[PDB]
């Protein structure tokens, strides 16, 4: 049980990558993955530090 | 001075044909002023009877009048032994070998008398002359102390209405600064919500021309089924869900108002 | 609709001459628009390396035929099912020997059903968030219409205690006065006296005072009188009046107690 | 005692300094019943009789 709760974490993770893809394209997935662990995966927590470093548009 | 020698109530001139009376308060008037037991003054009271009325005698510019019994054999001599004047005859008949005296010393003696009482009531008249000012600044000094207190209570008030005023104000910017932090989160959020919106808007745009588009076009359709449903699996697990800051503002207003009256009663 | 046909830049109608490839990112545009390493999106970003970068192919109304990668002229018509993707007849003859099998007919129908249904579900859940989307921007509305009708309670809260206060203050000040004018007119008798006792001597004095003046033949008329010169002299020798002192007590009747003013207000 | 009858007597000619027009022997009364205030004598004439200037 513990191993599918794993494999649906995982999951959980990266759709989140891929709304910051939807976001903010141009920087690469190796930068997003940092701040989405930094911020504990918070779907808007997220986007506010994805505002943060970067630019502002 | 202009009104010693006046009468009483026709402040006529001091006409000694008049034959005018003085009472025992001072005032000077003739018996043609007031006639009828007791008399009183125009100004003060029936302070005594009329058995204690003499006639004022001012006769200005008839310098003697002559004694009462003896009739014109007038009075000059001092009868030491009765206060008072008599002629020549009654110092041989009445007062014979009564202690004996002249006008000119007793006179004098009188004068020097009566002057002193005179300088002495006057400066006792000053004492009076300075204490009625004196006690006439008292009173605008009271009154200004109780104007003075009128305004020292309302500069007290005014004072704690602005130290409270800093304090509730310090509390308010607390209200300011929250409402403004949930409203730039609300604005992040709908930022967020209309962007992406707005991404999905295109790929779905895109996705369902080209899809409906499928008359004679199986053909050019085919050939990209795989980067459909990749970005279709960007689309369906696009990972935003709208959560609710629920108001409790509401509960934060510190709505004490008995407390407050209570404490502003004393 | 009037976007998707033109292309990139130069917004072109979607000329087969054109080269149009199309990127990740599902845009397209002509190699003429975009040549340079990793390629980048006109909108998005660069996604992919230009390795995975495919040719839109929508030469509209006669090509119908599209023909295979590595057979030349033998034109890819077959789908190989092990492979997701098309093929020739060769392709499955060699490279996709005995590898799973579909032709287009079925796997076109099937494909077409399975597409519809993936559209219609992701249709249906975008409804909702054009629906959230206005949810949240009448929320916003909603949540500052709700801050400026707190931030105006609390001010019209404190703006009523402080009307209450200022009433039940100055009814104070009032009760004060009122007994401070009373006090006043109860010590204002002195003066009553002081004036009428002065009033007495001065008729006196003005009388003795010209009394002596008079001295040319006037011993006579004088003599008469010196008992009740002396009389009211006696009057005015006893007067009798001491002046009394009302103590200054409106100082100490402010109550100064701001240390708890500020403790009260503190709180609210 | 001889002092306080002058003291009783001071008073009085005082309040006939005042108010004249009453009796002697009404003022009298007064200046007993107030124990011989200086300003509450005055008080208690303003009380009955005339009270104006
Ligand atoms: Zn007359
Ligand atoms: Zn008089
Ligand atoms: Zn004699
Ligand atoms: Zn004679
Ligand atoms: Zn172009
Ligand atoms: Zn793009
Ligand atoms: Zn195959
Ligand atoms: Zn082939």
């Amino acid at each position: 049980s513990e191993l599918e709760d794993l494999s649906e974490l995982e999951d959980l993770k990266d759709a989140k990558l891929q709304t910051l893809k939807e976001l903010f394209p141009q920087r690469s997935d190796n930068d997003l993955l940092k701040l989405i662990e930094s911020t504990s995966t918070m779907d808007g927590a997220i986007a506010a530090a994805l505002l943060m470093f970067g630019d502002a548009g | 001075l202009e009104l010693l020698e006046h009468c009483g109530v026709c402040r006529e001139r001091l006409r000694p044909e008049r034959e005018p009376r003085l009472l025992p308060c001072l005032h000077s008037a003739c018996s043609a002023c007031l006639g009828p037991t007791v008399v009183d003054c125009p100004v003060c009271k029936q302070q005594c009877f009329s058995k204690d009325i003499v006639e004022n005698y001012f006769m200005r510019d008839e310098r003697t009048v002559y004694c009462n019994v003896h009739k014109h054999e007038p009075l000059v001599l001092f009868c030491e032994s009765c206060d008072t004047l008599t002629c020549r005859d009654c110092q041989l008949n009445a007062h014979k070998d009564h202690q004996y005296q002249f006008l000119e010393d007793a006179v004098r003696n009188q004068r020097k008398l009566l002057a002193s009482l005179v300088k002495r009531l006057g400066d006792k008249h000053a004492t009076l002359q300075k204490s009625t000012k004196e006690v006439r600044s008292s009173i605008r000094q009271v009154s200004d102390v109780q104007k003075r207190v009128q305004v020292d209570v309302k500069m007290a008030i005014l004072q704690i209405m602005k130290e409270l005023n800093k304090r509730g104000r310090v509390l308010v910017n607390d209200a300011q600064k929250v409402t403004e932090g949930q409203q730039e989160r609300l604005e992040r959020q709908h930022w967020t919500m209309t962007k992406i919106q707005k991404h999905q808007e295109h790929i779905l745009r895109f996705a369902s021309w080209a899809l409906e588009s499928d008359n004679n076009t199986a053909l050019l359709l085919s050939k990209k089924l795989i980067y459909f449903q990749l970005h279709r699996a960007l689309k369906m697990i696009v990972d935003p869900v709208e959560p609710h800051g629920e108001m409790k503002f509401q509960w934060d207003l510190n709505a004490w108002t008995k407390s407050a009256e209570a404490f502003g009663k004393i």
